């Protein structure tokens, strides 16, 4: 039982070598999405403004398949994210150091899926005169891949729409809307795409 | 709904 | 003597490796207890505010019992937290990082249950405006596991009062109520439920 | 000769099992000292004081003892304080992880004693009204294990009086009193007793 | 009493 | 086929002992590139600035050559960082560590060259007064090898004018110069020449 | 050839463990020189002041020497100062932990010599009402060895005068004296000597 | 233009 | 005094 | 003026 959950934790990670990223021959999706929860602080004095949020990738590896009733009819388990090979998405236009806010803990699954949404706390661009306005501010920061372009991770949404669900009732800003948008983009020098999520919060100070 | 907590939405690809 | 603990401590982590965590085939139950220290600090500026707490935390894992009988009568023994699989249970509405202000060991006794209450400080989203007077604000935050549901791991409390015997005489807020409940939680979608810990804290300056 | 030390590290360190702690059948006495160097900073709005100190420890085990003339006539060695075990005296009502400000050192002698004096940075409770007197303000911090009673641990010190004597003569505040006393409390269920070493120092403002 | 003292609490499942 | 890749990754890690640095009887030379970001913050008080910049790496090694008909006729990958040697270039006048803002992962392509663009945030020495001037002001800061002289390391541009197309549009700060100068530089004692890029900025507070 | 250069550092660090360190008999003494570079902030709230500075530190070791006609004729040659021991130098009166800026590279050549420069910047203990005159202050700092007695390791200043032609042009103190004056006491109790190096900086307000 | 972009910036050093 | 410096106070645990 | 520099420094122990 977990004999066989050990049994294929162990028949996954050391017997094989680490997986050495998405190449132009063997591509790989990533689809991503974001779930905001607040907007901790603002700072016209230099135009960063904080965001909380989670930020949910998903991918998919050969590499890491099995079958199910080989192990005990085992599904899917969790892991440390530190086990397995994770993506570059990274945020084009922060200002410091993305903080983590809570585990990074994958869940991997018997077709070889992982899906590992962790917390982040991340200081970007933006100018907000006109916070206090009623219309707010529009902010918006990219994000893609740093070294792969779209021929080796094609990134996706499964949504334009940014999760508010779960957006602290008493902060001190309103979200008026908040837009997650695949863009893909080319270069006069260049055949493949490079692509990026934009994400894009239009928001008010609280009255 | 779930896609907001992260257990289940690691839970639930097909959801969220 | 101590020879006998570094033996059985030998017998326990060095030939057999680490629990995986549960499954639902073989759930775990955790029960949780704050201890609330102080509120140190809010920002009525980025509606956050700081807590200094102990995490108390229980559960049982029938890998980690022996014999008494067989290692000169040890009924327990103290060892490094990273010794162990410990619990992913977090803060849902963090804001920065926890910071650890003490030191991580847990207490492992022979039935293979086990303790284990680090001292934390927390920022989390909260609205202070209203603490400038005596009627307070309440605020709260949910904890609970990251990536395992009701099936998984049963979260729990003992009782539902935040200890309050220790926190801090001179602190320069006071905690009217402080309360520890356990909420349960379905999705329109998904039959498992979602577990949480709900710590509430109505508080006001001194006078 | 000079390889003898490097013999004499690698049969403590590498052919012996590292300590596991006291038990309560094989005690362990830990003696703590202060040497306090500046009061740094009082934060009137959160009640946190910052002080900047040494601290000494020193304990003793057979585990770690040799005979000098199997060893070249060695009788003690200086080695980084991760090669062995420290124990975990820790600050009961710090508000943030204290700072290193030295290397962390120790002395190990070949009867078993090890001495370690690192330099630290704390911040811990205290209501600091009134320091603009000549009255001025006590905080206390008490010090104990996090982990073992005193029937495991007992923490006793040299001096009830923390050494001034590298204070810096010229801070914002300078000291009126400066106690390190070693306290014991029971409680009403349990045998066993429970020691910390309470921290106490008045002080002003330098008028 | 025991049960906000670290030490305490840790040693005594059964009180706290 | 995606082991053609696990497998060529080890051939120049694992296999071969890392390359030692330049020496002089085969030096190295290094090329330097910026793309600047956001002039962030900016300190009266104290006399730094802030950027956030691309700083682009290149340079080329031998030990890393290889040809693509054994390796599936593989031509470049990427890699961590950590896993090959990196030039010592570092601010000669920065007054916080560098905050690195991205991965940091490098391209190495088959005749042994590599690329390596990290994110980062340079905090360093200038006296802005006169920023709400349009002559504005200016501030420079030099980059060069650490250890390395002109004979091991020879520090190259592909141009002496800045990447501004991805520099932030709603910036707190105008940029009306931004250039990256190669500049070279005899001593007294000695033969060797010390290369460093000067990178100068002329900005001002947004009209 | 590039390999004889990795042969050697082969046969030093995959040659025995590490120096032990310096014991009595076989000392070991090291020489400082501090050019200093800015004092950046000062802060009379709290008597802290912020400065940065090149530290220089010289030494040498058996354990390191090697005849250059055995190693294609190589004098001399870079290395991480993590490949090597180095001295536990350290600020008494520091007041945060110290940040370096630059890499930490030693010169390590055929006779045994180590050379290391890194830059840090420091926080230490100073009372600097009284700079916005034309006298200024004075502060200090003693740098010593943290467990090797003056005994084990004789410290030493190449020049009395700390270099300052590389301080910052426009900072905003300018600097009127700064020594490196080498200091050693005895105590009461015991025969040996306790060394340090004390830095004292005379410095103003710019005017 | 592609040399501000880092994926396009280390794929191609024959531009940047 | 002695115990307040950092290598006087390891090298002689009789005193400090 | 070489000892001012962190590369000739430390490549010219004679002079530094």
């Amino acid at each position: 039982s977990q004999a066989n959950l050990m049994r294929l934790k162990s028949d996954l990670f050391n017997r094989s070598p680490m997986y050495p990223g998405p190449t132009k021959d063997d591509p790989l999706t990533v689809t991503l999405g974001f779930t905001l929860q607040d907007i901790v602080k603002v700072d016209s004095s230099t135009n960063e403004v904080d965001l909380v949020y989670y930020e949910q990738q998903r991918w998919k590896l050969n590499s890491l398949m099995w079958d199910p009733n080989e192990y005990g009819n085992i599904t899917d388990f969790r892991t440390s994210a530190a086990d397995i090979w994770t993506p570059d998405i990274t945020a084009y236009s922060s200002t410091r150091p993305v903080q983590v806010l809570s585990p990074q803990i994958a869940v991997v699954t018997h077709d070889g899926s992982v899906m590992f949404i962790p917390a982040q706390r991340l200081s970007f661009m933006c100018d907000p005169t006109g916070v206090d306005s009623e219309e707010g501010v529009t902010c918006a920061v990219k994000f893609g891949s740093w070294v792969y372009s779209g021929f080796e991770i094609d990134l996706k949404t499964d949504t334009d729409q940014v999760d508010l669900s779960s957006y602290y009732a008493s902060s001190k800003y309103e979200i008026l809307s908040a837009t997650q948008t695949r863009q893909v983009q080319h270069y006069s020098c260049c055949p493949e795409p490079y692509i990026d999520v934009n994400l894009v919060v239009k928001f008010r100070e609280r009255r | 709904g779930c896609c907001s907590h992260p257990a289940c939405n690691v839970a639930h690809p097909e959801i969220c």
